[PDB]
């Protein structure tokens, strides 16, 4: 009878608030969920900072990272000093007397998982830093981001890639051509096109933000033929070395999505401005989106080769003793590992200059030469320009 | 600098009174202690209890057993089961010098109790233990024994080994109550005989070694002192009649017996198995390999073995360990310490209980390691960094044969009876 | 003044015409001849050659008779005269000064019309009754004959290039052209005239190649409104059969002229005093598959410097004078044109076609790319696509066509506009015209890409570029992207990729010791090399650089047993000299 991970709380604090006596509620600046009292919100608040000041006594105060209780384990996180997120846990239980299986559980993933809580917040509404007021206020951001799986994790979420989009040259040549609206028109500072879901051509841009676009118009334009208005909305990215706020612009073409990136410290764009950009836009955009979809139309061992400086992984994707060590033997000069479990799965692993090759394999009557050899076969058969220097 | 060390060791009761601390004194460190009692009651008051903290690059492990709090700290590659082993034999020494029906009626009593009273003058045990490990200073295999949990036994000739334990099992026949008797030489098991009936498990005969290698008053007199076997019986004591065979045989033997009063049959004992040993000549092999520094033959495998630096075999029916001499570049401290990183890892990731594993290959830059865990033995070798993967696989099936062929020189296969 | 035909500013000048000298042109060699008292006293000789005008004096009798022509043969040899329509005489020149003593005198019935030189040894001659052929032989004194026809004539017309004469019947409703050379005469296809009744002058015909095609131009008033214009018939069907290809527009009313200046159909109109020019290959506008032209530019006249009736206007762009006594040569002055023509992409078209349209279409486009630059965009989209076809043909075809653009022609053109915001769209625009047309980047345009691209902060460009191979995959390119090294990693990145790509194992060794890993570059040397020709002094000096004691030892030992392998012992031969490593070694692990 299987439990497996739930959420259990959710909440954010700064020990600097509230240092008068009486005001040990001042704290809190987010709970979840907020149907309970608030005296266990005080005591779940006492118990983290008396762990924090805990572990402070033999190293720095900023490097507590995890509590693991019998049933629960809680993971911390400081992104701006005196600001911590914790995020409450749930261990699986087992029924045969409850058998706790609190082994099962990688802090790596769920710690990545909080860095990206922050940083979409960040991207939508700036930095955390009375003004303390506006600040719970505006952090009610965090009960629809909590309400759009726990046990669903993976090493894809915890490295945060999307998948990459083959082209051929013709096609991406003209896609790449949509760069003179920045000329034609002065106030566009950024454009970005997307293609479904992978990126098509976005440049000038780190991978973190592109990340924070990409995630951000997924959950919101594409799940609930022009420019799409929601219900003037500023995002904060950073260009020539300092994060400033800029106006984001969403223009739909039948699979396409194009984000333009405006001025933020001007007035907002007026409607004359759309209107150009429909009627100068519209159906150069439609004929390119027509034909890649044309062509997209016209073109056993598993793998996942993941790239570390773009964030663009290639894979065809197990059981979850299988999927376990995937994220426990993951990131500096090369390496090559190669190892057998119980059940009869041999897992490969490579580290080029700069990527992550992986290959699963389910066969129980092979030697160590022999899976090489068939590991080596897949490299050659999924990959071209022999990267291992096999020879 | 307290702060910095790369082990902590503390011991706390139910209510907050200092015990036992590996560094610094027990008295000038209340307030750390109140403030491990206060946070495991606070953390218990939800019907839950505390086990470990992970806090960027040190680890915590907590234990509450028998109203006592145990909580271990280290800087290390150790996982926290590591530590939770390291601090459940930590208890087991308090339950052996400490009976648990006397520790649990004197906490039935008054519950500010100081057992530091009780604890007094076996503290040489507690330091033993804990620096059994190659932390501060320490360059054997001591930490490949505790690692494993497992012990090594002298390598002789089958014959000599035969012929004393024929000697002792003849000679001390007649004697009642006699449990266990262990001859035991260099920190390594030469031999041992038991009861039909009863047992011996590798835990308590792990706290019989490291009662003999501490103690140092048992070479001038016959000593006979009780002890404690918490698997035996954790009620119960035994009393131990410990004395060395001669002044140029530095073998020292133990008789156990339930008896308080038979001290004197078994000095009669023996002294008759020394003079039987004597008469047979197996003192002078005992003396002789004793002068030995690196068991010459393992040796001449290990060097007709080019690529190896180092390996431990240990098979799966019993609790016994085989391992080289260290050797270059490993001669050193800190290649030391990676070194025993490396096994500490490997041995970790093999035994996992959620996701066990059968065989790793890595190819690091600086070495070539290999991990096997097959159904009749477990080995972890460490080969050099250029080598290739067939000779690597040659190495390991030849020396796995030879070390097949002399089994019974390096192993005990099945023990002695009474 | 601002205008497109002009005249030479040296011209050549003569012997004015007197009431007893005439004036003799011939078109064939460009000669003007100004004959003197019938040629007793010397004929003078003007025209093209040597630097100087070159001249021969000539001493020849009065036997009656106007001279209608007088020519020398192809290489100047033979001369021929004709006096009357019944006695025609063939005169024989001998060295540079005449022979008076070997003329030759010839009697025919038929009407004659006039004579040609087919050939340096051969005369053909154009009769009324009908054509014929004659070859001289000045041994004998007779002349001979090979072929003939048999038509009769009204007046006639010749092309010294493609010796193709155009001859109008006597029925004077049907004009056949013939095509003369060496012992073969034959007639072509009768021209397709459209109008077999309309009445047919001398000033009505011309006959002028273009574009290195023959073709014949007839002047017409519209049907409709009665305007000029000019029918161009092409003698570019299978066979050489005439064929109507285009028409002009001229939309004025007079007398005109027509000349052929630099491949140009040049129109003059006395009563107005205006030129105009006609393009034939420009696109115009085509009705019942043919096709209709208009003047590229306002009527203007010629330059004015030195339209009088008196001119003779001959073919292709010679014009002389009777009482003038002087001939020039017409020009086209580009540089006002390139001003008057407003449209790009027509000027770039009129200027791919020229004889000097090379230096001034690169400063056209440099003016248009780096000084007069606005948002232009779909004009430079277009001039590209519009050379690299004609570049392309070039390739695709190995005559070079005239005005030809390589890449090192205008990558000189974007040095200019070097590190400024736009020049990433430029080179992309280039870029993508040259791989729509399947031409391969060179090493100067891949390098000027990579900085840009670098540049501006781009690497997904840079990454996708790469991964197509559009940038030329050589060891510069590689020593230059690693040059860099230091913006960022990713550059690192592609460069050790497009490294391994071409198989450069030498220079990764280098790099992958130059960051201090000195295990992977033995591990790739040792598969690269092959295990006998490592360098053990190189490997060893890296790894005890690092100060590392364990980086030492393995180097040590995997070269220990390669001398196992190789000499079945443990130590250093002498002829690697590393006798100071050794001792290191031992001095710092005790045996």
């Amino acid at each position: 009878q299987r439990v497996e991970i739930t959420l259990r709380s959710f909440y954010i604090f700064n020990s600097t608030f509230g240092q008068v006596e009486g005001e040990e509620h001042k704290k809190v600046l987010f709970y979840h969920p907020n149907d309970i009292e608030l005296n266990t919100k005080i005591k779940d608040v006492g118990l983290s900072e008396a762990i924090i000041r805990f572990t402070g006594t033999f190293t720095s105060e900023d490097d507590c990272q995890a509590l693991h209780t019998q049933k629960t384990t809680q993971l911390f996180y400081q992104p701006e000093p005196g600001y911590w997120l914790v995020l409450v846990l749930n261990v699986p239980k087992e029924v045969r007397v409850a058998d706790y299986r609190g082994a099962e559980i990688s802090d790596r993933i769920y710690r990545a998982i909080l860095r990206q809580c922050y940083q979409m917040f960040r991207f939508q509404n700036g930095c955390f830093s009375n003004p303390d007021k506006r600040r719970e206020l505006l952090c009610q951001k965090l009960l629809q981001f909590y309400d759009q799986d726990p046990a669903q994790c993976d090493i894809i979420d915890m490295l945060h890639s999307i998948q990459y989009l083959p082209l051929d040259k013709t096609l991406f040549l003209r896609a790449q051509n949509f760069g003179t609206l920045c000329e034609t028109f002065p106030d566009i500072k950024e454009s970005i096109m997307l293609y479904q879901e992978q990126v098509l051509c976005g440049g000038k841009l780190s991978p973190e933000d592109l990340h924070c676009v990409h995630s951000y118009v997924v959950q919101h334009v594409l799940k609930v033929g022009g420019f799409v208005r929601s219900r003037p909305m500023k995002v904060y990215v950073t260009l020539d070395k300092e994060a400033k706020p800029y106006y984001l612009l969403i223009y739909r073409a039948l699979h396409i999505t194009l984000c333009l990136f405006l001025n933020a410290d001007q007035v907002a764009p007026k409607q004359d401005l759309y209107d150009d950009l429909h009627a100068y836009m519209a159906p150069q955009l439609t004929s390119l989106a027509r034909d890649i979809s044309s062509e997209l139309t016209k073109e056993a061992p598993k793998y996942l080769f993941i790239n570390e400086q773009s964030l663009q992984h290639h894979t065809n994707f197990n059981v979850l003793s299988i999927i376990a060590d995937l994220a426990n033997g993951s990131g500096a000069p090369a390496e090559e590992v190669q190892v057998k479990t119980t059940n009869d799965y041999w897992i490969v692993k490579r580290r080029c200059n700069y990527r992550q090759y992986y290959v699963i394999l389910c066969n129980s009557k092979a030697t160590l030469l022999d899976v090489t050899q068939e590991a080596r076969r897949i490299f050659e058969q999924e990959l071209t320009d022999d990267v291992f220097f096999d020879k | 600098l307290w702060q910095g060390q790369k082990k902590h060791i503390f011991i706390l009761s139910e209510a907050g009174k200092p015990i036992f601390s590996l560094h610094g004194n027990e008295d000038k460190l209340a307030t750390l202690f109140g403030v491990i009692q206060a946070l495991v009651s606070f953390v218990q008051m939800g019907q839950d209890a505390i086990t470990s903290i992970h806090a960027g690059g040190i680890k915590f492990a907590f234990m509450q057993r028998s109203s006592l709090i145990l909580v271990a700290a280290s800087r290390s590659n150790m996982s926290v089961q590591q530590l939770q082993l390291q601090l459940g034999d930590v208890y087991n020494q308090i339950l052996s010098i400490l009976t648990y029906s006397h520790m649990t009626k004197i906490f039935e009593r008054r519950k500010n109790f100081d057992l530091r009273r009780l604890l007094s003058g076996s503290e040489r045990l507690f330091y033993n233990l804990l620096a059994n490990d190659s932390s501060s200073a320490k360059v054997s295999n001591n930490i490949f024994t505790f690692l494993t949990n497992s012990i090594r036994v002298f390598p002789l000739p089958t014959t000599i080994r035969s012929q004393i334990t024929s000697a002792i099992q003849s000679n001390c026949s007649k004697i009642k109550n006699l449990v266990f008797a262990v001859l035991i030489a260099n920190n390594k098991l030469i031999a041992l005989v038991r009861m039909k009936k009863y047992s011996i498990h590798p835990a308590d005969l792990r706290l019989i070694f490291n009662l003999v290698e501490c103690s140092e008053s048992f070479k001038s007199s016959e000593n006979w002192s009780p002890i404690c076997l918490p698997k035996f019986d954790m009620n119960g004591y035994l009393h131990a009649h410990v004395s060395y065979l001669a002044d140029d045989c530095q073998a020292c033997l133990l008789l156990l017996s339930v008896d308080r009063d038979a001290f004197f049959t078994l000095a009669e004992a023996k002294a008759k198995i020394t003079e039987k040993l004597r008469k047979s000549h197996c003192l002078e092999a005992i003396n002789e390999e004793l002068q030995q520094p690196f068991n010459a033959k393992l040796y001449q495998q290990v060097v007709g073995i080019p690529e190896l630096r180092h390996f431990l075999y240990k098979p799966k029916s019993t609790a016994q360990l085989l391992c080289p001499m260290l050797r270059h570049p490993y001669k050193s401290l800190t290649e030391l310490e990676r070194l025993e990183a490396i096994y500490c890892d490997l041995l970790h990731r093999i035994h996992n209980s959620s996701r066990p594993l059968k065989l790793i290959y890595e190819m690091k830059e600086r070495e070539v390691v290999l991990a096997w865990a097959t159904g009749t033995y477990e080995l972890y070798a460490i080969f050099e960094p250029v080598v290739d993967k067939a000779t690597v696989i040659k190495y390991v099936d030849k020396l796995i044969k030879w070390i097949e062929k002399e089994y019974d020189v390096y192993f005990i296969r099945n023990h002695a009876t009474f | 003044g601002i205008h497109y035909i002009e005249l030479t500013p040296n011209p050549i000048r003569f012997d004015a015409v007197s009431q007893l000298t005439n004036v003799f042109f011939d078109d064939s060699n460009k000669q003007i001849f100004a004959v003197r008292s019938g040629g007793a006293t010397g004929v003078v000789v003007k025209g093209p050659g040597s630097p100087d005008d070159v001249v021969i004096s000539f001493c020849m009798s009065d036997r009656g008779g106007a001279i209608r022509s007088i020519k020398f043969s192809p290489d100047n040899q033979i001369l021929a005269v004709q006096r009357k329509e019944n006695s025609v005489e063939f005169i024989c020149f001998q060295g540079d000064q005449p022979l008076l003593q070997d003329i030759i005198t010839h009697q025919v019935k038929t009407l004659i019309h006039g004579f040609v030189w087919v050939h340096n040894r051969e005369v053909a001659l154009i009769s009324n009754t009908g054509v014929e052929v004659y070859t001289v032989v000045p041994e004998k004194r007779q002349v001979r004959s090979v072929k003939s026809l048999s038509i009769g004539i009204k007046w006639f017309a010749w092309c010294c290039d493609a010796n193709v004469a155009l001859l109008c019947t006597s029925e004077g409703n049907s004009l056949i052209p013939v095509l003369v050379k060496q012992k073969v005469i034959t007639k072509l296809p009768k021209v397709d005239l459209g109008n077999p009744s309309r009445d047919v002058q001398e000033s009505k015909v011309t006959l002028g190649q273009v574009y290195g095609v023959l073709a014949v131009l007839i002047l017409q008033s519209n049907s409709t409104t009665g305007l000029m214009e000019v029918e161009v018939h092409l003698l570019n069907g299978p066979g050489l059969a005439p064929r109507k290809c285009h028409v002009l527009r001229l939309s004025l009313l007079g007398r005109f002229a027509i000349n052929t200046v630099d491949n140009l159909i040049v129109v003059h109109h006395q009563a107005s005093g205006t030129s105009l020019l006609f393009d034939i290959s420009l696109p115009g506008e085509v009705i019942n598959e043919i096709t209709y032209h208009t003047p590229i530019t306002p009527g203007r006249s010629i330059k004015p410097f030195g339209y009088s009736t008196h001119w003779v206007l001959f073919q292709p762009n010679i014009v002389i004078d009777a009482k003038l006594g002087c001939m020039w040569f017409l020009n086209l002055c580009i540089e006002p044109l390139c001003q008057l023509i407003s449209d790009r992409i027509r000027l770039t078209e009129f200027l791919l076609q020229r004889s000097n349209g090379k230096q001034m279409l690169l400063k056209v486009i440099g003016q248009l790319v780096d000084d007069q630059y606005k948002g232009i965009f779909s004009r430079i989209n277009k001039i590209y696509a519009s050379w690299v076809q004609l570049e392309l043909q070039n390739q695709t075809a190995q005559t070079p066509p005239i005005v030809l653009i390589e890449q090192l022609d205008m990558v000189q053109i974007f040095q200019r506009i070097a590190r400024r915001p736009y020049t990433e769209s430029i080179l992309m625009l280039y870029l993508q015209s040259l791989n729509k047309f399947n031409i391969a980047a060179q090493e100067e345009l891949s390098k000027m890409i990579i900085s840009e691209l670098i540049s501006n902060r781009s690497f997904d460009t840079l990454r996708r570029l790469v991964s197509y191979s559009m940038l030329l995959e050589s060891k510069s390119v590689a020593c230059f992207l690693l040059s860099h090294s230091n913006v960022d990693t990713a550059i690192s990145q592609v460069a050790i990729d497009m490294l391994g790509r071409i198989e450069a194992h030498e220079i990764i060794i280098e790099v992958m010791l130059g960051q201090g890993k000195v295990i992977d570059a033995l591990r790739l040397a040792k598969n690269s090399m092959g295990l006998e020709k490592v360098p053990a002094r190189k490997f060893l000096e890296a790894a005890h650089k690092t100060k590392d004691d364990l980086i030492f030892h393995s180097v040590y030992r995997f070269f220990q047993m390669r001398n196992l392998k190789l000499y079945e012992t443990l130590s250093f031969p002498k002829a690697e000299q590393c006798t100071e490593f050794i001792q290191h070694y031992n001095n710092t692990f005790p045996a």
